[PDB]
RNA sequence: UAUUAUAUUUAUUCAUAUAAUUAAUAGGAUAAUAUUUGUAGUUUUUGAUACCAUGAUAAGGAUUAUAAAUUGAAAGUGUUAAUAUCAUAAUCAAAAUUUAUUAUUUAUAUUAAAUAUGUAUGUGUAGAUAAAAUAAGAAAUUA
């Protein structure tokens, strides 16, 4: 326990600098916000890779049978309306009921960050190639 | 404390890096209060319900002479932009003014429009030792 | 409002440096490490990665084994029998004077990494293909086991007189 | 297999040193035995292991027998020889378990944890959905979605 | 009594009705209050003497229909369904000259397009 | 007497995927719910995290809600029945009594004098025996009557 | 299932009988009870920890309700909540104070009844005695600090301070 | 909509694109127009408020 | 436009899990079958006991209110919009004794003390 | 020399304080009578303060061992009692990182009530360091 040294005085013309810096940090933040809203909505609106992990069942099965039949003829329209976002996709599968208890229990789904890739994604590197200038919390393309 | 930045520098001990129970730290220092989120824009560091009324602090409650700064939990309202009146807030070193009015501010609290910890640093509020330690962390050039 | 052409004080400040390295204190290089597997030695990578055999797998195994028995597929049983015969032979009692090396004292302090780093690097170098204390080969006589396919029960019709 | 992520490999001897806690935990050893038995193969090394370890456990609170000093050091060397024998009897087992488990997983259309060999199927370590975008040890780029070891029908 | 028990729920135990009167700062006022609630609760329970309409219902756990009953679910409308399934077989035989896979939605299932 | 895990593991040095050990918020715990609790990556302490996700009391509370859901769910899958509210007259002789509310008296035996001792609470009635009572309007019985097994009949198990 | 909750009025039954919901409204009038209209039917969750004899923590009553979001903020919480009046907070407010005896009686009162006079605090007495001791040897390391300065600056007509050496 | 429930129901019609300035190549927002000067509204306060 | 954004306007009387809007034939397999699958099906609904059937039980609900029953399927719980506890947690009685570690006690009565 | 074993296992990116006046007593219904309802005499002192101003409790394993038995110590770590003779600096919210002395959540599902953290994917990878023989499971190189 030593007596606390006194803090030096503030600065000369640092009040102006702090005002200006915060001022235009805010002005910048307006466009950063505008842009990230644009990005967020563009992502919600655009298609995604299929959410289910095909390495497990009932998904591994050849695309001409089983769950894929159930999807092509009964669920297709809906699955496309929600753009294969993993949350509504999993919910639709619960509500189709012809799988029923399996969706959470036997079936496996891709992890969050992989399931969020844009449809067409070929290489894994894509997760890291999305824009970092934008504040969407990984909800941006 | 080592350096006294206020009176309390004399009264308080740091106790090293000490753990406090969850969400009670004696001093409320909201470093995160401006922390950009597009999707969470209306739920983060704002009212939990959009049907809540604006706080006390958006209203003139009593007979006033006038104020120096308005509180930082005051929420920015279309009139803040339009009326063209002084809107000040107490930040450090002194005060932050909203000078350049934008509708993009509207509906958020000024907590959220004022960056608490600036990327800007005064070299003149720093000891030569402290300046050294800020060069080590790769903040100040030298 | 109206995003300005220039920012006076905004980009003015000193840029934070990129980190040069990873892991503890951001000082670790990217290089090959002890944890790295070798896929060129035997059926198991070495050192072997953790593996969890589950009752689930045991049931799937049972059903596979059954379905295989009923389709009269004897081949995978034979590969499995072979594998087992090769690697399950009884290891030979070591000669006196033969022991695994310990890590020399008075080299590093007892809490130091070097200790583990030695152990790993030793066991990494002795792969099961280097275990000479277990007798595998064509040369090996195997009293406990059947030699080939022709001696197992699904061949029984040829065993008949 | 549910546990898919990249992992840290421990040297065989430290795994064995866990004794009753893991390596010889009864529960675990029994389902190893189940795997072997179901494949129609004697579990001799498991039984050797179980014998050694059973007895380890029984006397685990006793003090070791009193040592008389010898210039020969025959006693010390015989204790050592016995000890490394047992160590090797158990290495063999540990190997068997990793071996057969990988093989059986190959038959069950199971995908192993990241960076793991399955002899007929994935020669270099199998990987999909790692935290790191390349295969860790090849230093080659990983495809999206996760690579498939098995043909599609189930 | 049944009505008394259902009205005062956890306030009965071991066949003793027990009201804890906490409302006022002084014990006197709490015996006033407590006594009042008691007579008000008796007044309402006593309605069971006005006729059956006030006798509280019994709650039975009634099973779903049994396996034996459920078996008939597969014979419901048996005639109509066989007679119909022959026509559907014609529809199927015909549809299967055109396309490789015939969905129930080409046969008896209705799905509204727009 | 369940073997399942009801307690969230205590925070410690980082666990890694090993023989004998898995990460704390690994996808295999609590049926993959741990997603809700997870901060992925090499988290930079100073700048990043979500505090509640490392807090013992908060985390454990969440886990406890999840366990409660599991139990509730299984108790409801366990029901084959509905509660119907039937007027006192029409109900079977065993319910013509007074039936104390739950946790009010001693767990109660249905009919000690007739040698049935079981919770009246958990006694379930067949929809077919209550038919006349529950669907009086219908005329002809909607459910066909249960067929019962003669326990005096000579059948395969009596060795004839 | 998602269903409409339903109620059969006793006049419509082929035996009149008192419907459990009706009874519930009776019970709500008697002990005046807030009926939460938005209470989700799906959310019945007992608190396993305290309500099952299987856990060492078993109190027999639902200690907490298991609702994640629930907060001191909500009107529902406010309506069933214990006010701080006459709780331990009040007890602290009154009995825990710097000189505990000032809780039992006015110091001046006590002093004047017991001793003939008001007595200074021990600390004050210390500074007093010390001044007397050290005024006896050195003089003029001192200062003159009062509450009200006029009495020294214009002293009364008399008052000729004795010269000192 | 926040991401938890209805995120996929967001429309491009929500974006106030006329408010900002975009770069053709990137598809990104470069600048924001000023909001306040030209801003007309018949409702500074809600319609039912007469002061 | 508030009903268009389901997760945005949560009054502080509102409770999870949200209830889905009702659907006409859904209450049992016979009704459903009659309305959607096979439309000449003679039995329009499975026999309805003339007395009241309480579907949530023991819980009493307001009659005429569209409601949900505790979910049997694990997935139904997991994929619904039920939130996790995030801030500090509150109890209407226990808040007066601050935290578990500050356990405020007005009087030192035996914890087993019994009100007469 | 007898009264009996360190060479095992697991770890290491560690940050948080602010907007000046400490000096005294005073009782009420169901009491045998008090307007004491409404009790009114400025002004001679000086230390715990932002400041020199003694005392006192921490942490820190190294040889009194097994039986009916504890693996935490006195040698002193801000706040405490005789040295005074620059100054009101104290939280009742919503706040400004440089400080040796700190175990964070690492890939199926991820922001609902007090407002609550945007950042560092990089071959489990330098140097150097941390902890443990106690309801657990470790066994042989004293002064
Ligand atoms: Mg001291
Ligand atoms: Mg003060």
């Amino acid at each position: 326990w030593a007596k606390p040294k006194k803090r030096p005085k503030v600065g000369q013309g640092f009040h102006e600098k702090a005002q200006k810096w915060r001022e235009e940090y805010l002005l910048d933040r307006h466009r950063a916000l505008a842009d990230s809203l644009r990005a967020y909505v563009e992502f919600s609106t655009s298609k995604r890779v299929e959410p289910w992990d095909a390495r497990f069942k009932p998904f591994d099965r050849i695309e001409k049978d089983g769950v894929y039949v159930l999807m092509r003829y009964m669920m297709e329209e809906k699955l496309q309306l929600c753009n294969y976002h993993h949350r509504p996709v999993k919910r639709l599968f619960c509500n189709i009921g012809l799988m029923g208890p399996q969706i959470t229990t036997k079936a496996r789904w891709k992890p969050y960050r992989f399931a969020t890739n844009p449809a067409g994604t070929s290489k894994a590197e894509r997760m890291y190639q999305r824009d970092k200038t934008v504040y969407t919390h990984g909800h941006n393309d | 404390l080592k350096i006294a930045k206020s009176a309390f520098g004399f009264y308080l001990a740091r106790r090293g890096q000490r753990k406090y129970p969850f969400l009670r730290r004696p001093h409320i220092k909201n470093t995160h209060s401006m922390n950009p989120s597009a999707p969470y824009f209306w739920s983060f560091m704002t009212a939990k319900s959009q049907m809540a009324f604006l706080p006390e602090e958006n209203y003139i409650t009593g007979d006033w002479t006038g104020k120096f700064f308005v509180s930082k939990r005051q929420v920015y309202t279309l009139q803040h932009a339009t009326s063209g009146a002084k809107v000040r807030v107490k930040s450090f070193p002194s005060i932050f003014e909203f000078n350049s009015p934008s509708r993009w501010n509207i509906g958020k609290e000024m907590n959220t429009l004022t960056k608490p910890r600036m990327d800007l640093i005064d070299e003149q509020m720093l000891t030569k030792k402290q300046r050294l330690d800020y060069v080590r962390a790769g903040l100040l050039p030298k | 409002t109206a995003t300005p052409e220039r920012f006076s004080v905004l980009g003015t400040t000193h840029p934070k440096p990129k980190r040069t390295g990873f892991g503890r204190n951001n000082k670790m290089r990217s290089k090959p490490s002890d944890n790295v597997a070798w896929y060129d030695k035997g059926p198991v990578e070495w050192l072997p990665r953790p593996v969890r055999l589950t009752y689930d797998h045991l049931d799937q195994l049972q059903q596979w084994t059954m379905r295989a028995t009923l389709d009269g597929r004897t081949e995978e049983f034979n590969r499995i029998r072979d594998l087992h015969r090769e690697w399950s032979q009884h290891p030979l009692m070591p000669v006196l004077g033969d022991v695994e090396p310990k890590f020399p004292l008075n080299l590093f302090k007892q809490n130091h990494r070097a200790k583990k780093r030695f152990l790993v690097r030793w066991h990494k170098a002795n792969t099961p293909a280097n275990w000479l204390w277990m007798p595998r080969g064509p040369t090996v006589v195997t009293p406990l086991h059947r030699t080939n396919p022709t001696q197992y029960p699904e061949n029984w019709k040829q065993m008949v007189q | 297999n549910t546990f898919l992520t990249s992992s840290v490999a421990t040297p065989p001897i430290s795994v064995i040193r866990t004794g009753p806690k893991w390596w010889a935990d009864p529960e675990r050893m029994v389902r190893q035995k189940l795997m072997y038995f179901t494949l129609g193969v004697d579990q001799l090394p498991l039984r050797r292991t179980a014998v050694i370890q059973r007895d380890l456990q029984r006397f685990h609170m006793c003090k070791p027998p009193p040592r008389v000093g010898d210039s020969t050091g025959y006693k010390r060397s015989r204790a050592a020889q016995l000890n490394t024998w047992y160590r090797r009897i158990q290495y063999q087992e540990y190997h068997m378990q990793h071996l057969f488990t990988r093989h059986v997983w190959g038959l069950l259309r199971v995908y192993p944890g990241n960076t793991t060999k399955i002899q007929g199927k994935a020669d270099d370590g199998y990987v999909g959905y790692d935290s790191v975008p390349f295969h860790r040890y090849n230093r080659a780029p990983l495809p999206f979605p996760a690579r498939e070891l098995y043909e599609r029908r189930k | 009594e049944r009505r008394l028990r259902i009205l005062a729920q956890h306030r009965v135990g071991m066949g003793v009705l027990k009201l804890d009167a906490d409302k006022y700062e002084d014990q006197a006022d709490n015996v006033t209050f407590g006594t009042t609630k008691l007579s008000e609760l008796l007044a309402d329970a006593r309605k069971a003497q006005l006729g059956e309409e006030y006798w509280p219902s019994v709650e039975l756990k009634v099973r779903k229909p049994s396996g034996q009953s459920k078996a008939h679910y597969s014979l419901i409308d048996n005639e109509r369904i066989e007679k119909r399934s022959r026509e559907l077989y014609e529809k199927y035989r015909d549809a299967k000259k055109r396309s490789l896979f015939v969905t129930p939605m080409e046969t008896w299932l209705e799905v509204k397009g727009m | 007497v369940s073997t399942g895990e009801f307690d969230h593991p205590p925070f410690q040095f980082r666990q890694r995927h090993t023989f004998n050990t898995t990460p704390l918020h690994d996808a295999n715990r609590f049926g993959g719910r741990t997603a809700y609790l997870r901060e992925i990556g090499p988290v930079n302490i100073k700048k990043q995290g979500r505090r509640f996700k490392k807090d013992p009391r908060t985390v454990q509370f969440n886990v406890d809600v999840w366990c409660a859901q599991q139990t509730l769910r299984k108790r409801w899958k366990q029901r084959d029945w509905e509660v119907i509210e039937i007027p006192f007259r029409l109900v079977p002789r065993e319910q013509q009594r007074v039936i104390p509310e739950l946790y009010t008296d001693i767990p109660q035996m249905t009919d000690p004098a007739r040698n049935d001792f079981s919770n009246i609470r958990n006694k379930v009635y067949d929809r077919e025996e209550l038919q006349g009572v529950l669907f009086p309007a219908a005329g002809a019985m909607l459910y066909p009557p249960l067929q019962r097994v003669d326990k005096q009949a000579m059948t395969l198990d009596k060795y004839l | 299932g998602v269903h409409r909750v339903g109620y059969t009025h006793p006049s419509t039954l082929p035996v009149p009988c008192a419907q459990r919901w009706d009874l519930r409204l009776a019970r709500a009038r008697i002990f005046q009870e807030y009926i939460e209209e938005k209470a989700p039917g799906a959310w019945q969750l007992e608190d396993e920890r305290s309500m099952s004899p299987e856990f060492k923590t078993f109190t027999g009553y639902p200690m907490r309700d298991m609702r994640p979001g629930y907060g001191q903020n909500l009107p529902d919480y406010i309506m069933k909540k214990r006010l701080p009046n006459n709780t331990h907070y009040e007890l602290f407010a009154r009995r825990d104070i710097p000189n505990e005896d000032n809780a039992m009686y006015g110091k001046y009162l006590y002093d004047m009844t017991v001793h003939g006079t008001s007595l200074p605090s021990t600390y004050r007495m210390h500074k007093d005695i010390n001044k007397a001791q050290r005024n006896d040897r050195k003089l003029s390391g001192n200062r003159f600090k009062v509450l009200c300065s006029s009495g020294a600056k214009n002293p009364p007509s008399g008052w000729e301070p004795i010269p000192d050496a | 909509n926040r991401p938890e429930v209805a995120m996929h129901r967001n429309t491009v019609g929500l974006l106030p694109a006329h408010m900002w300035e975009t770069d053709k190549k990137t598809g990104k927002v470069k600048s924001v127009k000023d909001s306040v000067r030209d801003y007309q509204t018949k409702t500074p306060y809600p319609k039912w408020v007469q002061l | 436009n508030a009903e268009r954004f389901p997760h945005e306007y949560h009054t502080p009387t509102s409770r999870f899990p949200p209830t889905p809007s009702e659907t006409p034939a859904t209450q049992d397999w016979m009704a459903y079958t009659a309305k959607y699958l096979d439309k000449q099906f003679t039995i329009s609904a499975e026999p309805a006991p003339v007395y009241n059937v309480n579907k949530l039980w023991p819980m009493q609900q307001i009659p005429g209110k569209v409601d949900q029953t505790p979910f049997e399927e694990d997935q139904t719980w997991l994929l619904h919009s039920i939130p996790v506890q995030q801030l500090e947690m509150h109890h209407h009685e226990k808040d007066l004794q601050d935290l578990p570690f500050i356990n405020h006690e007005q009087f030192p009565r035996s914890l087993e003390w019994n009100a007469p």
